[PDB]
């Protein structure tokens, strides 16, 4: 038996099917994941991604930031919580500015089959070419993503501060 | 030794004798005479 | 096993063509060989050619090149070079009238000729904004 | 009309001497420009490039090894001769302890003679740090007279190798067929080379090295020590120091090896006399090596139906995630030189700096371990030596990847399958290769600016954020309980490094636990950055050899060339062999990181005096510890620091190393005219200096040519090499000499 | 005297500095041994340095205010053994070299192969220019006035 | 893309045209020289830049110049 | 000129330019560049011969 094999059968492209990229494990695991879950919403996987990403960005700040402490300080948790909600501002900015300058479509899935069926003889880049036929590679589905994300980094970082804060004092 | 002279007239083997006999008299002038800073004469 | 029967049998590499020849161009390689000769991709290892109809997909004209340079190493001299756009879009490249480019054929005009040598060429003083 | 060699294959004639260039097809014809000379000096040893035939090309190895052992006999007869007689060895061997050994004594001309230093014993001369002294104290090698002799010997066994050389390729030259026998060359090797060498040296050891020693540590002077001969031709004197040699050889061939016990101990540690390891220890590891190397060398099927065949062991080592497994690897090591230097090279450089940690580790030689310049010396030396063994090794395993690699010989087996995803290996190596240098340099530098900003609560130090060695201090214990416990029959530890007590030897410290804490993590780990950086650049120029994204051709352009051209935005560099010069640099780096972390730890944390109470003070004060975790301490307390004695040397004996230390600065900034410039302006330049010799009729008729591009990078890394080794080869000596 | 300068003969500070060299190595030879190698090769080295000294001393040579001879090379020959007669030794040898080489270069390059003489040199015409050069100032100034000295039109010049 | 020239020095040997990587140059009839035959540049779009044209000349100062100019990702030789 | 005599190169763009050179042959046909000389000095390529213009050389006397 052989594990590693080209690609879906085609011995040209820059890839491998070894048992990490193409394994069950694999499939089932990144299928789980808020990026390619399937049946949410542009906006659902902002907030959960948000939400997982301020709640473990919220724990290094606060553990070794500027103003730590070997006990529990409010201070501390409260330093540590607005470098993380500034830290989500400042990747939510990013997230706007790619997505503003990335994408300009409105409704995907649908552009592409009309241009491969009613011809796109225009400027293209628009209506023909279109990377991708996920909902998150439209102006409008980065933009809730975006939104999400943000908004969700809110609530996670401070669901975190909760918990460190009940951690800290009640263990 | 007709090659064997030719190899010795070749650029490396007569410039290491040439330096060699070079660092050799400036050697022993500064043996004999050392600590010569100012002409002699 | 592949996708098509005249493919190469190539193991597949992670040095083949990526996103770019998805969107932008892609090349592809064509030619027959008597013989199941085994050959070095200009990607990655060792390939071995069918013995008929072959075909290989490159990102470059240069990879398509350098395997077909290889090719005449074979005895193969029949290799074609086609470049497809982000649509079947095919354009016959390398051999553009049927004759390889080294032997000279009648219907080709010279493009890029200059009727002096360098010494002719002007002033840069005098090519000043236009 | 031998099976194995060719008789008279070449004629012993000097008409070839006299016509240079005449190996090379292209240099035959003689020089037109500058550029013959030096393809001439380049194109020497390229073997591949001068014959057709893998026969010759061998024939010409082996003839050039014999020339190189030749050389090598010629080097170790003279330090014999210096010994004999340039050198104070008699008066060091009454007083190892306080006589510095020198065996180099310097002319009296232009003022020199103050290099003649004060070595004590009644001479004057340069002092050795090569530790001569002491491997010849190891040996029983009592007078002078017997560094004599072994300086004659070596000078008739390097007139021995020549004439093998010449022999072998002028009278009777092995066929390729007696080359490709490497079951039959392997198990020689191992059995006669490697054990009947241990076995040799085991039995100098017992019956010369064993008494003279045990009498030398007993206080005997070495007038009234028998001569070594004696030893063998009477069993009583060798029976009093270890009376188990009465017995005779009966308990060997009776298997009751208990009773040589006396001189074949397992004790570990050191010698408390003389601080090295216990030469009966010493002989018993050489027998056990003798005896398992002997063993191994039964291994290879050779011309009986018996041992293995290495190409049915290869073949047999398939797998699921490696297809065709070790197919074709027979026939890559058995028709290439290349790759076997690449392996062989390799593992030599790995072995030299394993050789290199052990040494200092496990003082192996009679009061070494108290000769601090000889310790530094050979740790810094034999890690310098690894380091470059090792980047030849990337280079001529890329070297094979661009001529010797038949890819129709290797479908679908290792080799195929590393290029196939090359891409993979190398992105992953570049992001841990990111991930560690971030890590190490970066808390490096967070460590100084928290310094600097006053906040001193915020560094990585031991009384701040702490990065305890976990894992290898948890070595460390298991390796002190080990006596007793894992190795029950060790009365010591193998190193007093691991734990254990204060090894002085003349109020000097020999060996000592060695703690680690957060500034060994850090330097550790700095080590382990540089060199995956280092493998980074070797194994990207082995894979993208033959070929890349950027040149599907590249192996059509050789191993050595400059580049391909200013196009795809430009391919400077993306030849194999400049990366094995970028790869030269970054072993440079990586082995200064190396040896000033082994220095600065010594002698901060090691190395030093004790006090009759039993107080240890070392050479600076343990500022290792909270110093060398900032980039300004290892700048300050280190180099700065410890360049004093260097900058003051000037008057005194070790003004040499002063001027050496300014020279090799010279040489290092010397380098960068050719690493920092480019070929254009220097040839314009000689166009003018050209037009000025033709104005004065003195043109050469050699035309003057700047130096090629590949010989320009050559040139810049070969001085940047010596000037920074040489500055630190300075800088080491006057500073562990004065100290 | 000039430049503010001393002579070494009347400066203090300069048989300051020789009495502490030989003190040095007085202190240097106190720890050998009889008439052994290392003693008398110290107290050739005190020797030496007196004997250096006392040249320097009577050799017109000006000392500073740090009692190290300095060299008048401004051109007056006064001090005409520091720089002016080496300077001259040293044009004769640099001279010598120089015009030897252009001879040979120039007969050499009037051969068959003058690139293969260059590799490996003709000896016996090496030597006969070698010994030649003795009068290269008069060899210098005869050429140059035949004009067989400089060449005219005939060497390159690049394109602008 | 970058801008290739042919000058009447030309002496028609084809090293020029078979030393390209990219098949930029090719052989054409021309009546200036003995071979009958000079290089063209008709294929710039593909030119690289890697100046193997140039190293393959044998006239005297070349009789093809490549002029590196706007970058392209044929020329620029991006596989990505 | 003819074959064997010497020239002068005229030509500003050349590596022998104002150096003299030997003609190996003038080309009687219509090309452009008919005379062909060898000269003892390689260029930066290598060669040492090059086709030059009856108005590029310069025989000498
Ligand atoms: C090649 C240049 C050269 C020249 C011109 C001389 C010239 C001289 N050497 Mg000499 N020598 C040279 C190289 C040279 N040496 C070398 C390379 C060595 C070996 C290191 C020696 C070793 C040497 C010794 C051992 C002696 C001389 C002596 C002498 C002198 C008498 C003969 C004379 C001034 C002798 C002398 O004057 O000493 C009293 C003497 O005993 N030489
Ligand atoms: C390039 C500049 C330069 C100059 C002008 C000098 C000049 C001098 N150096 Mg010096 N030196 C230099 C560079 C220079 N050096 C360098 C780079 C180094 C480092 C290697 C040294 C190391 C050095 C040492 C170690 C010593 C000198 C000494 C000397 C003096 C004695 C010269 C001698 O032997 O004459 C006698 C020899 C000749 C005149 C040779 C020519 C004789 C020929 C055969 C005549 C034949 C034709 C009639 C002289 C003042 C010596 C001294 O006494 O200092 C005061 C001395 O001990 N130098
Ligand atoms: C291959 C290693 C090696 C090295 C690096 C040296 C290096 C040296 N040897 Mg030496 N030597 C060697 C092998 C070596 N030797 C062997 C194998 C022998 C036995 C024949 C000797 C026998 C020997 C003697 C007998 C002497 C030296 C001396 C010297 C020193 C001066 C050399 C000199 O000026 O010669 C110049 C050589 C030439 C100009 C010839 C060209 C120098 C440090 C001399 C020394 O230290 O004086 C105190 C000295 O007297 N050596
Ligand atoms: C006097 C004895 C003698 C003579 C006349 C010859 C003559 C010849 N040998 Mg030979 N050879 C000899 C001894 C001799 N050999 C010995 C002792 C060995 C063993 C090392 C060899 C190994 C050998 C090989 C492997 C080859 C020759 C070749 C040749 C031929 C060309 C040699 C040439 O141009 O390079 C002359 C080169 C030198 C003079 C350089 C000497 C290099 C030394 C060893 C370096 C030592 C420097 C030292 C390390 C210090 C460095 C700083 C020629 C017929 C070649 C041949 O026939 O193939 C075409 C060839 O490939 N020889
Ligand atoms: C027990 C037998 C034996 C021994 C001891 C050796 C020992 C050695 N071989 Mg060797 N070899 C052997 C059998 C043996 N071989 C066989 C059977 C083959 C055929 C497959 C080869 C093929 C072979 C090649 C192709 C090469 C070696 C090389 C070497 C040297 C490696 C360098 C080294 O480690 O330095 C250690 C050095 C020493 C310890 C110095 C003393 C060694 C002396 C010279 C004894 C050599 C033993 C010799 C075989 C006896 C033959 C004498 C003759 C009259 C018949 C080393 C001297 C390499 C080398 O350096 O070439 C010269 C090399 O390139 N060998
Ligand atoms: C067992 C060791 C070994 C052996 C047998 C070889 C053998 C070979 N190597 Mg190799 N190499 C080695 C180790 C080795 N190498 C190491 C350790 C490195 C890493 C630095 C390299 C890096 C390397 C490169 C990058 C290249 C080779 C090449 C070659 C081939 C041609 C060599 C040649 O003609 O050089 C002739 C010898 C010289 C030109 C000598 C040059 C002088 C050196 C550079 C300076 C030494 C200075 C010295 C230390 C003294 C300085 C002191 C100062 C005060 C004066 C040949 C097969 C070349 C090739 O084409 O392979 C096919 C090539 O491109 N090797
Ligand atoms: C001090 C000079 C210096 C430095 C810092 C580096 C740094 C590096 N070299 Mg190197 N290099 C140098 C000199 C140096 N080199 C020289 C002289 C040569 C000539 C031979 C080379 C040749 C060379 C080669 C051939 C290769 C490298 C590689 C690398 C990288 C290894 C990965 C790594 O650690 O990245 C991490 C970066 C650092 C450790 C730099 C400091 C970063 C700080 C500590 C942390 C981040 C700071 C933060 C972002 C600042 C933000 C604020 C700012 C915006 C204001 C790294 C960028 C390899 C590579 O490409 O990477 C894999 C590689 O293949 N180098
Ligand atoms: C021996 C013949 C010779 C002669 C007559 C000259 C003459 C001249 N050179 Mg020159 N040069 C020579 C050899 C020679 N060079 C060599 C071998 C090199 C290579 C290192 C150079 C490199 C060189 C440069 C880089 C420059 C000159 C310059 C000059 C001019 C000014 C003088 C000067 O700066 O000296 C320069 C002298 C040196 C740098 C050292 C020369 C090295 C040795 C001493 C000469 C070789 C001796 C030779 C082996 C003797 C063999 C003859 C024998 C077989 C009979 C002058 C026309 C300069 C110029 O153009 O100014 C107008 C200038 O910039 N030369
Ligand atoms: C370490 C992992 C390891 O060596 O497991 C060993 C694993 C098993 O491979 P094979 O069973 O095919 O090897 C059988 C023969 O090739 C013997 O070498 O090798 C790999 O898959 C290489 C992948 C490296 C991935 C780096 C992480
Ligand atoms: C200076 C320089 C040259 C010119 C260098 C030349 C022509 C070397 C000249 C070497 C002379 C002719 C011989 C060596 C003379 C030394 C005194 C000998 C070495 C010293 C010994 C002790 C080893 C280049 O050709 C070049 C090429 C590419 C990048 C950078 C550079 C570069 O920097
Ligand atoms: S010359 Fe220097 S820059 Fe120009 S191509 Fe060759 S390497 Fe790249
Ligand atoms: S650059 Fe020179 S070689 Fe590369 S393509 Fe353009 S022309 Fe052909
Ligand atoms: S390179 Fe110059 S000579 Fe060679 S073919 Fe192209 S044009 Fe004719």
């Amino acid at each position: 038996v052989s594990f590693i094999k080209p690609y879906r059968q085609d011995p040209f492209v820059g890839h491998l099917a070894t048992p990490i990229t193409t394994s069950a494990f694999t499939r089932a695991y990144l299928k789980v994941l808020p990026a390619y879950r399937p049946g949410l919403t542009p906006l659902s996987r902002g907030a959960e991604i948000g939400f997982t990403h301020g709640y473990f960005l919220i724990g290094p700040f606060y553990t070794y930031g500027p103003l730590r402490s070997v006990e529990f300080s409010l201070t501390s948790l409260a330093a540590g919580l607005l470098a993380a909600i500034t830290l989500l501002l400042i990747l939510t900015v990013g997230l706007s500015i790619y997505g503003q300058v990335t994408y300009d479509v409105y409704d995907n899935a649908l552009i592409v089959k009309l241009v491969r069926q009613m011809v796109g003889s225009e400027r293209t880049q628009d209506l023909p070419q279109i990377k991708g036929t996920s909902e998150l590679d439209t102006v409008l589905g980065w933009q809730k993503f975006s939104e999400g994300f943000f908004s969700g980094g809110l609530i996670g970082s401070i669901v975190a501060a909760v918990g460190i804060a009940l951690y800290s004092t009640y263990l | 030794m007709k090659d064997f002279l030719k190899y010795l007239s070749t650029a490396p083997v007569l410039l290491t004798a040439w330096l060699t006999f070079t660092a050799g008299f400036v050697i022993e002038i500064n043996r004999f005479y050392p600590d010569a800073l100012t002409f002699p004469f | 096993k592949l996708k098509q029967s005249d493919f190469p049998k190539f193991e597949g590499s992670t040095g083949g063509w990526l996103s770019a020849a998805k969107n932008e161009e892609k090349y592809v390689i064509i030619w027959t060989s008597k013989d199941a000769s085994l050959f070095e991709m200009p990607t990655g290892g060792t390939a071995k050619m069918n013995a008929g109809n072959n075909v290989a997909y490159f990102a470059r004209k240069e990879q398509c090149l350098a395997l077909g340079s290889q090719l005449r190493g074979f005895k193969i001299t029949n290799y074609k070079i086609f470049r497809i756009y982000p649509p079947l879009d095919i354009t016959l490249l390398h051999p553009f009238d049927g004759v390889f480019p080294e032997k000279v054929n009648q219907g080709r005009s010279p493009v890029g000729k200059r009727d002096a040598s360098i010494g002719g060429n002007p002033n840069p003083a005098s090519l000043k904004f236009q | 009309k031998s099976t194995i060699v060719d008789f008279n294959p070449v004629e012993t004639s000097f008409e070839k001497w006299a016509k240079p260039g005449q190996f090379s097809r292209t240099l035959a014809k003689g020089p037109k420009t500058t550029t013959w000379i030096w393809n001439l000096h380049a194109d020497a040893h390229d073997f591949d490039i001068q014959t057709n035939s893998l026969q010759e090309v061998s024939r010409k190895i082996f003839s050039a090894h014999f020339g190189q052992l030749a050389v090598i006999f010629l080097w170790l007869s003279g330090m014999h001769f210096h010994g004999a007689y340039f050198s104070n060895y008699s008066a060091w061997l009454t007083n190892p302890t306080s006589t510095k050994p020198s065996a180099q004594i310097v002319w009296p001309i232009v003022g020199q003679e103050v290099l003649n230093a004060d070595v004590g014993g009644n001479f004057q001369g340069i002092q050795i740090t090569s530790g001569f002294f002491q491997l010849w104290r190891a040996e029983g090698i009592t007078s002078e007279v017997e560094l004599y002799w072994t300086a004659v010997g070596g000078l008739v066994a390097s007139f021995l190798m020549l004439f093998a050389g010449w022999f072998h390729y002028h009278k009777a030259a092995p066929k390729l067929e007696w080359f490709q026998n490497v079951e039959s060359m392997l198990n020689h090797h191992l059995a006669g080379l490697l054990g009947l060498g241990s076995l040799s040296w085991a039995g100098h050891q017992i019956h010369i090295a064993l008494p003279i020693n045990k009498l030398l540590d007993l206080g005997v002077s070495p007038e009234e020590i028998p001569l070594p001969y004696e030893f063998i031709l009477n069993r009583d004197l060798i029976a009093q120091l270890y009376p188990s040699f009465n017995k005779g050889l009966t308990p060997f061939f009776t298997l009751n090896w208990g009773e040589y016990s006396d001189f074949l101990t397992f004790k570990g540690g050191l010698n408390p006399v003389t601080g090295g390891l216990w030469l009966t220890d010493t002989a018993h590891h050489h027998l056990a090596i003798a005896v398992l190397f002997i063993v191994a060398g039964h291994m290879y099927k050779t011309n009986w139906f018996l041992g293995h065949s290495i190409k049915t062991i290869l073949e047999a080592h398939k797998g699921p995630f490696t297809g065709e497994g070790h197919k074709g690897l027979y026939e890559v090591l058995t028709t290439s030189w290349h790759a076997q230097l690449a392996i062989n090279l390799a593992l030599f450089g790995s072995l030299s700096i394993i050789v290199a940690h052990h040494m200092y580790a496990m003082p192996p030689y009679p009061y070494i371990a108290i000769d601090y310049p000889t310790q530094l010396s050979l740790f810094t030396h034999h890690v310098w030596i690894g380091g470059f063994c090792i980047v030849g090794g990337a280079a001529h395993g890329a070297i094979f990847f661009v001529r010797d690699y038949n890819a129709a010989n290797n479908y679908n087996n290792l080799i195929d399958r590393v290029i196939r995803h090359r891409d993979a290996i190398i992105s992953h190596l570049n992001w841990v290769c990111i991930f560690l240098g971030c890590h190490s340099f970066g808390l490096y530098v967070h460590n100084d600016t928290m310094r600097a900003l006053g906040r001193s609560q915020d560094l990585f130090s031991d009384n701040a954020i702490a990065l305890k060695p976990i894992f290898a201090q948890f070595i460390q214990n298991l390796h002190t309980l080990a006596p007793g416990s894992t190795a029950p029959n060790a009365l010591t530890t193998v190193s007093y490094a691991f734990g254990g007590d204060v090894i002085s030897v003349g109020s000097k410290i020999a060996m000592m636990p060695i703690s680690l804490g957060t500034a060994d993590f850090l330097v550790h780990h700095i080590h382990a950055f540089t060199i995956h950086v280092t493998v980074l650049i070797l194994l990207k120029g082995v894979l993208y050899s033959r070929n890349s994204r950027l040149i599907p051709d590249k192996a059509n352009l050789g191993f050595r060339f400059p580049c391909d051209g200013p196009g795809r935005g430009g391919t400077c560099q993306v030849s194999a062999w400049d990366h094995v010069f970028l790869g030269l640099f970054w072993m440079y780096n990586s082995i200064s990181i190396v040896i000033f972390h082994f220095s600065w730890k010594m002698q901060s944390d090691v190395w030093g005096t004790v006090s009759p109470t039993g107080a240890v003070s070392h050479i600076t004060g343990g500022n290792f510890a909270q110093s060398s975790i900032t980039i300004n301490g290892w700048l300050r307390d280190f180099l700065w620091s410890q360049a004093a004695q260097v900058v003051q040397s000037y008057g005194s004996s070790l003004s040499a190393y002063g001027l050496i230390f300014l020279g090799a600065h010279f040489i290092w900034a010397f380098s960068l005219m050719f690493l920092f410039s480019g070929r254009g302006y220097w040839q314009e330049l000689i166009e003018s200096i050209v037009w000025a010799h033709n104005k004065l009729k003195v043109a050469p008729s050699i035309q003057p040519r700047a130096l090629s591009i590949t010989q320009g990078r050559a040139v810049g890394v070969a001085h940047y090499l010596l000037g920074g080794i040489g500055t630190t080869w300075a800088f080491f000596l006057a500073r562990i000499i004065s100290v | 005297d000039i430049g503010g300068l001393n002579p070494c003969k009347d400066s203090e500070v300069f048989q300051k500095r020789l009495a502490k060299t030989v003190k040095k190595l007085e202190n240097r030879l106190k720890k050998y041994e009889e008439g052994t190698p290392p003693q008398i090769a110290i107290q050739q080295q005190i020797t030496q340095t007196k004997q250096r000294f006392t040249r320097y001393a009577d050799s017109n040579l000006l000392c500073g205010n740090d009692g190290l001879p300095h060299l008048i090379t401004d051109g007056r020959w006064s001090h005409g053994s520091e720089f002016l007669l080496p300077s001259i030794l040293f044009l004769y040898i640099s001279g010598w070299i120089g015009w030897v080489g252009r001879k040979y270069i120039r007969t050499v390059g009037q051969t068959s192969n003058p690139t293969e003489k260059e590799i490996i040199i003709d000896v016996p015409l090496a030597i006969s220019i070698m010994t030649s050069g003795f009068l290269w100032p008069f060899a210098a100034w005869q050429e140059f006035l035949s004009g067989d000295l400089i060449a005219s039109d005939e060497t390159i010049t690049t394109s602008p | 893309s970058h801008t290739v020239k042919i000058y009447d020095t030309c002496i028609g040997c084809t090293q020029c045209v078979r030393a390209c990587p990219t098949d930029v140059l090719e052989m054409v009839p021309w009546d200036g020289c003995k071979a009958g035959q000079i290089a063209s540049a008709p294929r710039t779009e593909d030119c690289v830049g890697c100046k193997r044209c140039e190293t393959a000349c044998p006239t005297d100062f070349l009789s093809v110049r490549v002029y590196l100019g706007g970058e392209t990702t044929r020329s620029l030789g991006l596989a990505y | 000129i003819q074959k064997g005599s010497t020239v002068r190169i005229l030509r500003k763009e050349s590596y022998w330019y104002n150096e003299s050179g030997t003609v190996v042959v003038v080309d009687q046909s219509k090309v452009r560049y008919p005379v062909l000389v060898r000269f003892t000095k390689v260029n930066y390529a290598g060669t040492n011969t090059n086709n030059f213009g009856l108005n590029e050389v310069e025989e000498v006397v």
